[PDB]
Formats: structure tokens, C-alpha cells, sequence
């Protein structure tokens, strides 16, 4: 009886899309008035004019309607003054808010309802200017030698230094008043500078530190959530309306009335509504939310920056002390890549044996520090949970240190005081060039494609910072019958001849500054190396991230160096990204996603009866400083050790031909652009680095290769220790060496179990070899236990796994959320309520969570109009088809049972959502109004090679085929510049070309579907282990219960990522600039008959065509299937912790039909679908491809 | 509860599933069109491909 | 078709050697509880009759 | 424990030697499509036992 | 393919060898043995290089 | 130095003799799969040393 | 005393000269005054 129950699980689908549809437009009824007219999309007829002020769009099929959605028409306004408008506001407060700009309306009347209701706010104190801060400010030049700090030249800026008379952490924006010095003077070696103090420090610290870009309208959000009546609400109004504290958003910039940092309260506000609503806190953890919010209400950000340190320490140290047994797993085969969790007996009482090293001088130093702050709560609830039992409330309890932190959101330190920061043995030397020296010899044994000149131009290609870029001008020009007769002007809009249709005209001049243009355009940049090109500077970028950590800074390589590195250093990282299965874990590959399985040692570790296992974390923080010397120097000439392979060389550095140099060339310039500074400069700002420089693509190598070094000495340094005072020794299992971040697993050789004086002087590093600051320093860092590790944000404990909290999609950085077109909102939206399902958060908050985020979206605007269609597009093709109990499962909305005609009309309107006309237009018109944009390298260069009729065997070429034939290339080629471009004016078109096509009843024919068959389920029993994901939903460990999880070596991968790697493991077979995609497009459209004379007219030799070829037979279910949704901004981390490969099908999947391949795994997954959507209940089921009883009489089997 | 009976019906009424249905579709699908002309004469059409094959 | 050789690792040698010792301690305490029923079985019983 | 081998490597041996097409149906492509290592420690268990 | 790439490429690897040849002297060219075995070649090699 | 021409000639002429089918799987298939002339140079130098 | 660069030296020789993590990972000169104990009393 399990298929009835599945069928009325599915009734109960489709019941609750109806109810959520039905919620939404009634919600959204509230916003803009009652709608006034139903408009039929095909049977009625409208000129586009004497439409009301809100329409319902609906579409009639097979004698019945669908609504489609709601078009609203701005030039029919007065219908708005309805519901808000200046006369009903009549408080003298929200005047003000009326006049600073017009957007808070809506939210002012709803107050002024709060206001009728008798209860009335009080002001707040704003704190005031701290004078200090005018000894703060350094102005450097070179009189005063830059104030003697080598990294510091040429600034034309100020910095924020600590100083005696100066306040602490100078950098950081403090919430300040307006009515502050228009302009003090500053003290310089002539000591007659002045310099605006308010102008600068409420411009450029309002935007560079302090970013707010909520996903929708914040007036919008505000009238939805922001209930007067809830205390943090009253609250923050006493900070806004009290003492008249205004803020407002023109364009993306924020505007300030009267205090700084005052939409950071909001930000900060909203933070703790949502994350309150989310993680579904009990009282408690509502009470310490509620004092802190309290708390840094003052000063939104500043005050996390005080508490970071300590919430560090006690966070570290949450569940040191664990009496409660926890989980299990067996430690068999831990040293190799085939580990896997399994469930193994433990008998109790093994928590006397655990010991986890505390340093609790420090732990009450911290404590002793809150109290000062005055969070006491907090305080003591962290030190409770110190030493408490394992209970989701309890994890949740202690992550709740880092959900206040998170309140802030992106906050970063000043820029130029950030770059002054972050820029500013022979052992260990002998170790760290030998461990470069083997990296790179195994990456030049593994790929040597590099040495050999004629790849060159094929690996550069494949593969900025230039100084040099070609500029793109012209007028881009369409028809649109959208606008109105008043907006005709001169500049922009035409009135043309037809009465009703106008023409637009937008100009752009825009320089084509991506890497991949800039390469085709002017490759004489990146070909060609000067040695004045070692000292040329080039533009850093900045990147605020969520949290209260550190800004990062980014330091691209020039073009020719990175064109060096791409020849060298790039088969050395990409052999170290490689690691695969049967490898032992202390394995170069070994040593260096899925929470899970990465962590996957130490969450057997945690959970063990063996003692002598121990967990070392390792964390180095300003190493740059150590990179900066001697090391650099050594990885240098670890670089260096490799040109005795290589024939020709020269002595010293000269200028060269990248495709006629000799490796020995590359190899030095290579190890010059390691070894010498380099000079990076941002906002008037220049400085030079001799460290790790964080040039791209070599980072991770040089910080994995110390970080390694660093490890073997220690642990030498230990064991000789060990020998001369009596201790048992200790012997590395198996590590693992991510960035900075090192976490390994050491076993005692003895079986003796750990002792805290084991864990002291392991913790104790290099005594009496260095100073006691240095031994303090470790202490601090790392940890070393059995009960509590961390990695990469991972926290394990006792056998169970503990994600971050730091994600959410109200406040991004650089607002690219308002850019994407509609369709990509919502993935992004689905996809971060994915993600946060897997950690701390169940179905029904996340879900809440996701509806009103999609109730607030924006909608498409064109012209004076907006659409905002239905919200049932998510069941459609084309969106992720999700039915809502089951969000995980992509897909799945077109087995529910929607009516046939409310589907296919859905479908239509989803593809027609999306349109690529707008890109090929203003491609076509850049090509005729600039030329051809194309090197004559690379037009000769990529000429038909294999010596083949392009005419073929006769056969029908099609489109795709003729724009990737060599023949017409040329062509081809400029498209890839032009598409590179990017600009508001295609999707203004194509929100006007998806109003137009709406409106007048032509809707996009939907594709069909690859793959679609109903299986029908019986009951069977369990396979899976239960889920160490212990905050995560029920549904989640429910599943893993059922089918199982899943690891990096038994995860599937993409095809166009195979085709991909095939092209470039065989250099010159295929032409550079085929891609995966349009080769897997190209075979899809063709019959697989003549898939071979396709890959001839591509100009693909035989190792890379054979290997396409097989690709394309075993894994085009996977292309077919995602064929029509751009899966850019999907990594759904929920769906890929589910065990879905070939070591469940047989359990799960009853397929007897003789079939190909690709079929047969494509209807595997959709098998797999039902599985995972019955086993979401607890319920393990077969499925098979035949009913079990047809006829009342006949009961079929097999 | 018609729809659910004809359905069911469908699988009996006939010895393919939609699996293979799906994969015989698969192998005469532009098949036809694709090749040239000498070689079109000499080749079955789709409609001919369907009816033998189904 | 699929068979798959067997890697010793020492964490598996360790296992077996602890079950080695837990089989030994299971012998000798079934042993002790035979001993001890076959003890009980002539005092507590005789023959039976129809 | 044991290795970690993908069956395409035995696989590809076995479609070579017979004739495995993706069109026609053949006794080979019966055996091939239930190749399942999902039991694979209970046969091994097994084995030994015997 | 592999007889006949090889007849007809064999006239310049003869000269080449004798170019290099004449580096080395006697001594070295009745001494020098192959003993590391860095110098091994994949199967893949082989067939692909002929 | 050597010269650059590409081998689709003459994998031409092997697939036409062995009458290497798309959709087959045939031994000639996996000959042809694995024609890697990345470590070609090595190997040519490991040539004129024997 | 014990220097772990001559053991990273002779590691990386011998790699080179032929894969060898078979052994290679293994080789630990924890217990190596020990043994050179033995050796000498032998």
C-alpha cells in the first residue's frame, strides 16, 4: 500500500502549491491595491493603455484559466494614494522621513497605526565624537622616511595607526554623530595641512567599510517584517524615530541624516529577526539574543570587534569536557583514501580516558572579559556548555556565540590602513626547498606539455592585470512600445512613425577589461616579457567578507608572469588538486565539499575506546611577515632546482618570446616573480610584498608547503624531547593541510593513552630554541585533544559534525544580486535556503524563510510597467522543480499532479521568461559598429590542421556546427569578445522584450522533457548508517539513515567538467577555444550515428575524439537533463551529501529493460527520485517500471 | 479514478514501457535529415523507421 | 568479476587481536556455566518414569 | 579492508572480447547490467566462512 | 603503420645518433650503465611514439 | 626540432581497416583511445641514448 | 643528534631515481639512538 500513499502524498503537494500560490497573491494584495481587472492573455484584446493600475494576467486553455500574474501600470499612480500617501501621515516625526526620500511611505503610515495605537517611543542617546582619533591620523611622506616602514611608498592617503593618545583599533568605523568638526588641522612635517575629517570619514568610511545591499526594496522588507509591536522592532525604533537617527538608499549608495553607520541598525536588526526565526531558538537563547542585541545596538559593529577574541577562546573549547558517549565509527583503514564511516560497537565509560587540552587560564581571562562587557549570560552559558552533555539545544547553544557575531555582516577595516597591516632556520629552509623541489617535479613528470613550444599558444589561451585594454563605443538602439508620449525626449527616445511604438537609443563606451577578451584582443601583452615588467605595478582588489574577519586582498600577477606561471607552476598545483582513490593518506596527494568525508579521520577519531589517537589543529596567522625572507628565497630555489632538465638556458634574466623561450627562461622568470617584491597599488595607496604576495593560483602550494615544513620539525622536535626526558613517542596517522589550516591525526606508538603532559610539551614547540612568546603564541593557536576538533569551519565532536553560520542572501557584497536577471534570483534564493537546510535549520524555517523571501522579490520592470509573475514557476521546467516538503529534490515537480494544461501553460510562461535575443542583438550590432576585434595570431594560429573536406560526407551542418568549424571561426571569435561585455542595456531590452511577449499573448514554446517515467515502489529494508550531521533536519538524517552518504571518490561527475579535461590533458589534438559545453551541445544535436564525422569538422585528433566520443555515449543523460537550466549558481550541498551513485542503484532500482547507457542512468536518477522522496519519511522502497497489480484478478512480478 | 485504470491498462495493452520507447526514439530520431542526398535515397525514412520499429 | 584484494591495515590487526581476547574470555565463562549445570542437573534430578 | 577498483577497467575487457552494442540486445549486456558490489562484505563474509 | 613510419623516418635518428655520439668518448661509451632506472618508458609510450 | 603532422591520416587508415564502429565496442578502440604524444620528446631521447 | 634533512635528501633521491610511497611515507628516525645502541653492543 505503499504506492496509495504516495499518490496521497503527492495529492497533498499539490493542495499545499495551491494554498502558498493563493498566500502570495494575497500578500501581495496588500502592498498595491485589490486588483481591478482580469485580463485573458489571448481571448481579450488591449492596446497597452487603459490597463488598470494591477491587472491579473491569466490564460485560458481547454475551457479553463490559469493566472499567470499581476502586471502593474506606474502611470495610473493615483489607485496607490489608496492606501499610502502624504495626507494620512500627519505626525510630526515621519515628516522628515517623508521628505529624506519618498521610498518610506508605506512603512511611515503603518507606524503612524502603531502611533494611533497610543504607545509612543522614547529617543536614544547617540554617542558622541571620541577626540583622540585627531592623533590617529598619520599622514606619511617621504620626509619622515614613511614613518619607517618598508612596504609603504609613495602615499598620497591618510592611515589610522595605533597611538599612545589614540583610541584602540583606530580602523575600525565607530557609529558617530554628524555634528563633528567640519575640518581640524593636522599636524604634518610643515604643520599647516588641514584636512575635512566629516567629509571624508562620512563619504568614503560609509561605503568602503560599512556596505549595505539588501536582495529587495528594504522599504518593501521593512513594511513585511518589521512588526511594530516585537520589542527588538520598538527597540531600534527608539534608535530610528527616537532622537530622529534617518538613513535612506539612492541608487546603490546609502544617504545619512544625522548619525554614521545608522543603516547598520537596520542590517543589524533584520539579522536577528531572521536568524531568531530560523534557528528556532528556545527561551534561553532568546534571552542572550535579547541582551545582546541590547549590547551593540550602541555601536553595531565595533563592539563585535572587541568580542571576537574572546567568543574565539571560548568557542574553541565548547564541548571539551563531553560526559555523553556520542556516536561511533571504526578506525579501520584510516590511512588511505578508501576511508568510510562505519558503525563499530564501543563499550561505555571511555570518557574518563578522553582529555582535550583547555589552557583555561585563558578561558577565564575571556570570561573575566565578558563579564566587563557586561554579557553575562553569554558567559555563562558558554562556560555551562564547556563541560555539558551532546544535545542539538546544547550545540545550538554554543554555535550561538558565532550568531551574535554574525549580526554585523560585511564590515571590513580601513583600506589603506588594511593593506598597511597585511603587508607589513636552515633547517626549515633546507626542508621547504626540498618539498617545492619534489612538488614540482612530480607536476613536470605529470603534465610536460608545458615545456614544449608549440602548446604554449594552446595552454595560453586555455588559461591578468594588464595594463592595456581595447575600448568598445557605439549606440545600441531598439524598438520599444512600452514608454509613454511624455518620456519622448531628444536624448534617449525616438517618437517614431507608428503612433504607439518608440525607439531607444542607449550609448556605451565600455573597455573590455576580462581576462579572456583582453587575451584575444591584445595577446602582445601577455606573449611578449620584459624584465621592467618585474617592477610595473598593477591594481589590487578588495573583498569585504561576511563576519568580523580580516578584509581580504587581492593581488593578481601581470600578464607575462602569469603567463610563466600558467608554462611552470600550474601542473604542480593541478597535481596537487588531484587526488584519487587506492592512495595512501601520508601521500603527496593524500596530505591536501563534503563535510563529511574531508573530515572524515578526526570524526572517527572523536568518537573512539582507542586513546593513544590524537587530534592536532593547527591554525598560523600573520605569516606573510615569515614568508617574507628567507623561505621566499628557498622556494625560489626550489623553482630553480628544475632548469638542470632543461637544455637551453641563459645566465641571467632577459627579455623573451614566451613561444620561443626555453624552459630554463620560464623557470627564471618564474622564481624572480616568487622571490622579488612586488609592487601592488589601490586608492592612492602603493606597496610591495616579498612574502606569499597572494598571487592567484600559487597561494595554496607555498602556504601547504610551509605549513608541512612546519609540521615535520615539530613533531622531530617532539620525539627528540620525547627521548630525552622518558615519554612515549608519537607518529603521524594521516593530515590533512588546507590553506593555513592543518588539522592531522598523531597516534602514539606505544598504545600508552594521552597524557596532558604529552599534549604540554607537544603544544610547547621549539623550547629553549626560541623566545617564550613564541611558545605562547602556539598555545594559543592550536589545540591538540580526542573530544573537539576544527577545520575549514567544521567543528567535530564526539562523532558528530557542526557547520558555520555565517551565509544568508539579504546583504551581499557588490549588490550583483539586483543585477541577475529573474530566473537567477530565484536559484539563488533556492540555493542558499539549500544550503542552509543542511545546518541548523529544518524544513519548516527554511521554507518560511524562502516564501517571504519570494514574496519581496522585485519583478520585472521595463519602461513604467512591472510584471511579477505567478509563484508556482519554481514546479516548472526550467526552475528547479521542487515540491515543497521536499525541497532537496531538483526536478521532481513534474511527477506531481498538476493538471496537464495548468503545466504546459506554466512551462510557456517559464521559458518565456527567459530569452537569449536581447545578447545575439547587441552582439551583431557591436560587430557592425566596431569591426573585428581579433588578433592576427590567433587568426592564423587556428586554421583546419587534420586536412579534412569541411563540406564532410554531405551531411546537413547546422548552425552550431558552422560557428565552431575552423573555416568560420574568424567570426565566431568576436561573438566570445562581445559576449564578454556586459551592460544594463540588454537586460533593460530584455525585460521589455518578456513584457511585450506577455502581454500580447505569445508565449515561448517550452522544451520537452529528456527524461520522464513513473516508477512504482514496495517496501524493502534499511542501507545507511546514521548521519553525524546531528543540527541538521530530520528529513536529511532520515535519508542518510535510508540510502546512505556519500564520498568524493564515488561522486559523479558532470560531463562537460570530463570533455573538459580531456581537451586539456592532450594539448594541440583539439582547437583552444572549444569548450565542453558547445562540443556536448553540438553532439547532442546530431544523432550519435554520425557523432564521429561531427568531431572530423571540429578539427579534434584521434586521443581527444575517441575519448569525447565515449563521453558522450555514457554520460549525455547528464547534459540532456540539465540541458535547459543554468546550473551556475546551484551547488546544492543538501542533494550531494545523499549517497545517489552505483553502489545504491542495485538496492533501490529494478530496471530489466535492455537499454543504452545514458538511458538507463538517466532512468536511474529518476528512480532515484521517488526513493529519496519516500525515504525523506523514514521509509526504504523499491522501485520498479510495472505496477503491481494492473487488473483486479492479475498481480504481476519481475 | 478512470485515469489511474487507463493508464495501468496502457502498460498491458501493448509489450513496451516508456523506458523503451524512449530508447527506440533515440536511434531514428534526425537520423533521416542529417544525412545527404545520395545517401537519403538509399536509407528508410522516419515515418517508415517508426512504423517498423513500432 | 569484481574481486577486490585485502589491504592488513594495522588498525585491523588490532581489531582482531582484541576479539582474540574477548573469544577467550567467552570460552572460559561458558565453559565455568556447562561445569556448573551439569553439577546442579544430578542433584536436583533423577530418573524419570511413565 | 580492501582496494578500491572501478569495474569499467574489467568491463571494458569483457565488451571487447564479446560484441557489445548500445542498439542490439545480447547475453553479455544481461550480465553486465546486474553487476552489483553492493553486497560485497556479506560474500566476503561468506567465503570465509566456507 | 608502425614498419612502415619507421622505414621511413630511420635516416634522421641514424644521423641525430651519430651527432651525440661524437660528445661522448670511449670510455664512456664501454662504461656508463643504466642502473637508476629513471629511464623507463609506459606501455602507452611505446605504441603512441612508433 | 621535429616535424608537425597531424596522425588523423593515419588513424584513417586503421579505423577503415579494422572497421572501427561509434557504437561497438571493438579492441581497436582502445589502442586508439590512449595515443598520447605528450611524453613523445622523452621518449626520443631515450632512443638515440640505446 | 638526529637531522631530518638527510632523511628528506635520501627520500627525494630515491624518488627520483624510481612510485615509492609504498615505503617512503613510512620511514619515521623516531627510535634511531636506540637502535644505534643495539648496534654498537652487537
Amino acid at each position: 500500500d505503499v504506492q496509495e500513499q504516495f499518490e496521497g502524498y503527492l495529492r497533498e503537494e499539490v493542495d499545499l502549491l495551491n494554498k502558498f500560490e493563493d498566500s502570495h497573491f494575497k500578500q501581495l494584495e496588500i502592498f498595491y491595491t485589490k486588483s481591478q481587472t482580469d485580463h485573458v492573455i489571448n481571448k481579450d484584446k488591449l492596446q497597452f493603455n487603459a490597463l488598470p493600475f494591477h491587472t491579473t494576467l491569466y490564460k485560458e486553455i481547454n475551457g479553463k484559466r490559469v493566472r499567470l500574474g499581476t502586471l502593474l501600470n506606474w502611470t495610473k499612480a493615483e489607485r496607490l494614494d489608496t492606501i499610502r500617501h502624504e495626507s494620512m501621515i500627519k505626525d510630526e516625526r515621519l515628516r522628515r522621513l517623508i521628505d529624506f526620500d519618498y521610498g518610506w511611505i508605506d512603512y511611515a503610515v503603518v507606524l503612524q497605526r502603531y502611533l494611533d495605537e497610543g504607545n509612543t517611543i522614547e529617543s536614544a542617546n547617540i554617542l558622541q565624537f571620541d577626540g583622540d582619533f585627531v592623533n590617529n591620523i598619520k599622514h606619511p611622506t617621504q620626509k619622515n622616511n614613511f614613518l619607517d616602514i618598508k612596504v609603504i611608498k609613495e602615499c598620497e592617503t591618510y592611515i589610522l595607526m595605533k597611538d599612545d593618545n589614540g583610541i584602540r583599533d583606530p580602523d575600525i568605523l565607530r557609529a558617530w554623530e554628524l555634528n563633528s568638526i567640519p575640518e581640524v588641522i593636522e599636524l604634518d612635517v610643515d604643520g599647516e595641512t588641514k584636512k575635512f575629517n566629516l567629509r571624508k570619514e562620512m563619504i568614503k568610511r560609509i561605503q568602503d567599510e560599512a556596505p549595505v545591499y539588501f536582495f529587495c526594496n528594504p522599504y518593501r522588507y521593512a513594511v513585511a517584517n518589521l512588526d511594530p509591536n516585537i520589542p527588538e522592532v520598538r527597540l531600534w525604533l527608539e534608535y530610528f524615530i527616537g532622537s530622529e537617527d534617518f538613513f535612506g538608499f539612492n541608487g546603490p549608495n546609502v544617504i545619512v541624516s544625522k548619525s554614521l553607520l545608522a543603516a547598520k541598525r537596520f542590517e543589524v536588526v533584520v539579522n536577528h529577526l531572521r536568524k531568531v526565526a530560523a534557528f528556532e531558538l528556545d527561551v534561553e537563547s532568546k534571552e542572550v539574543m535579547n541582551e545582546w542585541i541590547k549590547y551593540i545596538m550602541i555601536d553595531p559593529v565595533y563592539r563585535s570587534y572587541k568580542n571576537r577574541g574572546a567568543f574565539g577562546n571560548l568557542n574553541q573549547h565548547v564541548f571539551a569536557r563531553t560526559k555523553s558517549e556520542g556516536l561511533s565509527w571504526s578506525l579501520i583503514d584510516i590511512g588511505t583514501t578508501n576511508f568510510e564511516l562505519k558503525p563499530t560497537k564501543k563499550v561505555a565509560g571511555s570518557y574518563v580516558n578522553k582529555f582535550n587540552l583547555v589552557d583555561d587560564v585563558l578561558v577565564e581571562e575571556s570570561l573575566k572579559d565578558l563579564r566587563n562587557e557586561g554579557l553575562h549570560k553569554m558567559a555563562d552559558v558558554t562556560r555551562r556548555m564547556i563541560d555539558a552533555d551532546i544535545t542539538p539545544e546544547n550545540v545550538k547553544k554554543g554555535k550561538l556565540n558565532r550568531l551574535a557575531l554574525s549580526y554585523c555582516g560585511y564590515t571590513g577595516s580601513h583600506s589603506a590602513t588594511a593593506m598597511v597591516k597585511q603587508f607589513n632556520d636552515p633547517m626549515f629552509v633546507d626542508i621547504v626547498k626540498d618539498n617545492m623541489r619534489v612538488y614540482m617535479q612530480e607536476g613536470l613528470q605529470k603534465y610536460p606539455q608545458g615545456s614544449r613550444k608549440s602548446n604554449r599558444l594552446d595552454i595560453l589561451f586555455k588559461g591578468s592585470s594588464t595594463n592595456e585594454h581595447a575600448v568598445v563605443n557605439g549606440r545600441f538602439r531598439y524598438r520599444s512600445e512600452l514608454y509613454r508620449e511624455r518620456d519622448v525626449n531628444s536624448s534617449t527616445v525616438f517618437k517614431t512613425a507608428t503612433p504607439g511604438q518608440y525607439r531607444v537609443v542607449k550609448k556605451i563606451s565600455a573597455k573590455l577589461k576580462s581576462k579572456n577578451a583582453n587575451i584575444v584582443t591584445h595577446p602582445m601583452n601577455f606573449i611578449n616579457f620584459k624584465v621592467d615588467d618585474l617592477d610595473i605595478v598593477v591594481n589590487a582588489g578588495s573583498r569585504l567578507v561576511r563576519g568580523t574577519r580580516a578584509k581580504r586582498i587581492i593581488t593578481p600577477n601581470y600578464g607575462t608572469i602569469y603567463a610563466a606561471s600558467l608554462m611552470t607552476v600550474l601542473p604542480a598545483v593541478r597535481l596537487l588538486s588531484s587526488r584519487a582513490s587506492n592512495m595512501g593518506a601520508l601521500s603527496t596527494q593524500g596530505r591536501i565539499a563534503l563535510p563529511h568525508d574531508v573530515m572524515a579521520p578526526q570524526l572517527a577519531v572523536t568518537s573512539s575506546d582507542d586513546v593513544s589517537k590524537i587530534c592536532v589543529a593547527k591554525d598560523f596567522g600573520q605569516f606573510d611577515t615569515s614568508q617574507w625572507g628567507q623561505i621566499s628565497k628557498a622556494h625560489a630555489d626550489g623553482v630553480r632546482s628544475m632548469k638542470a632538465h632543461y637544455s637551453m638556458g641563459h645566465d641571467t634574466l632577459v627579455d623573451l618570446d614566451l613561444n620561443d623561450a626555453s624552459f630554463a627562461d620560464l623557470l627564471e622568470v618564474t622564481a624572480m616573480s616568487y622571490e622579488r617584491p612586488l609592487k601592488y597599488k589601490m586608492n592612492g595607496l602603493v606597496c610591495e610584498s616579498a612574502g606569499v604576495k597572494s598571487g592567484e593560483l600559487t597561494t595554496q602550494t607555498r602556504n601547504t608547503t610551509t605549513n608541512i615544513s612546519h609540521s615535520t620539525v615539530a613533531l622531530d622536535d617532539y620525539n627528540n624531547r620525547a627521548y630525552r626526558l622518558n615519554l612515549p613517542k608519537l607518529e603521524l596517522v594521516t593530515d590533512n593541510k588546507v590553506g593555513d589550516d592543518s588539522v592531522e591525526v598523531l597516534r602514539v606508538v606505544d598504545g600508552s593513552p594521552l597524557t596532558p603532559e604529552i599534549a604540554k610539551l607537544y603544544v610547547n614547540c621549539m623550547q629553549d630554541h626560541a623566545d617564550k612568546n613564541h611558545l605562547e603564541i602556539s598555545a594559543k593557536r592550536t589545540i591538540v585533544g580526542n573530544n573537539v576538533a576544527e577545520h575549514i569551519k567544521i567543528w567535530v565532536f564526539k562523532g558528530y559534525l557542526a557547520l558555520d553560520v555565517f551565509l544568508d542572501s539579504v546583504t551581499s557584497e557588490k549588490n550583483s544580486f539586483s543585477n541577475l536577471n529573474y530566473l537567477e534570483q530565484v536559484n539563488i534564493l533556492y540555493d542558499m535556503a539549500m544550503t542552509l537546510m543542511i545546518r541548523y535549520c529544518s524544513v519548516q524555517a527554511c521554507m518560511t524563510q524562502f516564501c517571504n523571501d519570494m514574496k519581496l522579490l522585485n519583478g520585472i520592470r521595463a519602461g513604467n510597467y512591472t510584471f511579477i509573475p505567478t509563484p508556482k514557476i519554481i514546479c516548472a521546467y526550467g526552475t528547479p522543480e521542487i515540491c515543497l516538503r521536499a525541497p532537496e529534490i531538483r526536478s521532481f515537480g513534474r511527477y506531481l499532479p498538476i493538471d496537464e494544461d495548468e503545466y504546459s501553460v506554466l512551462n510557456d510562461l517559464v521559458a518565456s521568461l527567459s530569452t537569449n535575443k536581447p545578447k545575439m542583438d547587441f552582439v551583431a550590432q557591436m560587430f557592425e559598429q566596431n569591426g573585428n576585434q581579433v588578433h592576427g595570431i590567433w587568426l592564423d594560429h587556428f586554421k583546419r590542421k587534420n586536412d579534412v573536406n569541411p563540406d564532410g560526407g554531405g551531411i546537413h551542418i547546422s548552425e552550431g556546427l558552422k560557428r565552431l568549424m575552423p573555416e568560420y571561426c574568424e567570426r565566431h571569435l568576436n561573438e566570445l569578445v562581445y559576449k564578454t561585455l556586459d551592460d544594463k542595456v540588454i537586460r533593460d531590452y530584455t525585460s521589455d522584450i518578456i513584457i511585450t511577449n506577455i502581454c500580447k499573448g505569445k508565449l515561448s514554446k517550452a522544451p520537452k522533457l529528456a527524461f520522464f517515467a513513473n516508477f512504482y515502489l514496495s517496501l524493502t529494508g534499511f542501507n545507511g548508517v546514521d548521519s553525524p550531521y546531528l543540527t541538521a533536519d530530520e528529513g536529511v538524517k532520515n535519508v542518510h539513515r535510508v540510502i546512505g552518504l556519500s564520498y568524493r571518490n564515488t561522486l559523479s561527475t558532470s560531463p562537460t567538467a570530463n570533455v573538459d579535461r580531456i581537451l586539456r590533458n592532450n594539448p594541440g589534438s583539439a582547437p583552444a577555444y572549444l569548450t565542453g559545453n558547445d562540443i556536448l551541445g553540438v553532439l547532442s544535436d546530431y544523432p550519435y550515428q554520425n557523432w564521429r564525422t561531427v568531431v572530423e569538422l571540429l578539427d579534434i585528433t584521434e586521443p581527444s575524439a575517441t575519448a569525447i566520443i565515449e563521453v558522450a555515449t555514457n554520460q549525455m543523460h547528464a547534459y540532456l537533463a540539465d540541458k535547459d537550466l543554468n546550473t551556475a549558481n546551484l551547488f546544492d550541498n543538501t542533494s550531494r551529501t545523499y549517497d545517489i551513485s552505483d553502489r545504491t542503484y542495485p538496492k533501490f532500482v529494478n530496471i530489466t529493460s535492455n537499454l543504452s547507457n545514458s538511458n538507463r542512468r538517466g532512468f536511474q536518477l529518476e528512480a532515484m527520485k521517488h526513493i529519496i522522496y519516500m525515504a525523506r519519511r523514514g521509509i526504504a522502497t523499491l522501485a520498479n517500471t510495472h505496477p503491481s497489480k494492473i487488473g483486479n484478478t492479475v498481480y504481476y512480478d519481475y | 479514478e478512470k485515469q489511474k485504470l487507463d493508464k495501468l491498462k496502457l502498460f498491458e495493452t501493448s509489450p513496451f514501457d516508456p523506458l523503451t520507447i524512449k530508447n527506440n526514439q533515440d536511434v531514428v530520431d534526425k537520423l533521416y535529415a542529417t544525412q545527404s542526398s545520395s545517401i537519403q535515397e538509399v536509407v528508410p525514412t522516419k515515418t517508415f523507421a517508426t512504423e517498423l520499429q513500432f | 568479476f569484481a574481486l577486490a584484494q585485502i589491504n592488513a591495515d594495522d588498525e585491523f590487526i588490532g581489531a582482531i587481536d582484541k576479539e582474540s581476547a574477548e573469544y577467550l574470555d567467552e570460552y572460559a565463562t561458558l565453559a565455568r556455566d556447562i561445569s556448573n549445570s551439569l553439577t546442579l542437573v544430578k542433584a536436583a534430578f533423577g530418573p524419570l518414569e511413565r | 579492508p580492501v582496494d578500491a577498483r572501478t569495474l569499467q577497467s574489467a568491463t571494458a575487457a569483457l565488451a571487447a572480447d564479446t560484441g557489445q552494442a548500445v542498439n542490439r540486445a545480447q547475453h553479455v549486456s544481461m550480465l553486465t547490467n546486474r553487476l552489483t558490489t553492493a553486497n560485497a562484505p556479506t560474500v566476503r563474509a561468506i567465503t570465509v566462512l566456507t | 603503420a608502425c614498419r612502415d613510419k619507421t622505414s621511413a623516418n630511420w635516416r634522421g635518428y641514424s644521423v641525430l645518433v651519430s651527432r651525440y655520439r661524437s660528445l661522448i668518448p670511449n670510455e664512456l661509451f664501454e662504461s656508463l650503465r643504466n642502473i637508476s632506472g629513471e629511464y623507463n618508458i609506459n606501455p602507452q609510450d611505446e605504441h603512441s611514439f612508433f
